[PDB]
């Protein structure tokens, strides 16, 4: 089974980094 | 542009993560409040849009590389097809934090897919 796109992301980016990124995006949405 | 490149890649990662978060939340019977779910859903869809856009902005690069390999047994459209598989492989593996352009990064993956496709048909 080939690695999915998520599998690849998980190799290079911590979940804490991903949370920070998601927050920065949620922010641009709500502004506004 | 190199700048718009990074913005697209961030949107992709955020979208992937938003997707995973909702998937794993489902696996534990928990649901997000409707307001969160709506934003997560938007981020997920925005990520897929960013992926399509990054792909689209680099299809011409696939074509320029494929033209190097015409007239050697493989039809032009077949070169482009294989080149495109190289391109999405680069998209999924690309790391925007390193500092180099995506197009620079994709070049090797695109040539590789084309090269291996030509060797394996023969």
């Amino acid at each position: 089974p080939p690695r999915t796109h998520w599998d690849m992301l998980l190799e290079r980016r911590s979940i804490e980094e991903l949370e920070e990124l998601l927050k920065e995006r949620l922010e641009l949405i709500r502004s506004r | 542009n190199a700048e718009e490149e990074v913005e697209l890649a961030k949107r992709i990662e955020a979208g992937l993560y938003a997707t995973q978060l909702m998937t794993e939340l489902s696996e534990r019977g928990e649901k997000l409040p409707a307001a969160q779910r709506r934003d997560m859903m938007w981020i997920c869809r925005d990520g897929d849009r960013a992926k399509n856009h990054l792909l689209e902005a680099n299809l011409r690069l696939v074509v320029s590389l494929a033209k190097r390999y015409t007239g050697r047994g493989m039809a032009f459209l077949d070169l482009i097809q294989e080149g495109n598989l190289g391109l999405i492989r680069a998209v999924e593996k690309f790391d925007y934090t390193k500092g180099y352009k995506f197009s620079t990064y994709a070049t090797w993956w695109i040539r590789q897919a084309i090269t291996r496709a030509m060797a394996d048909q023969a």
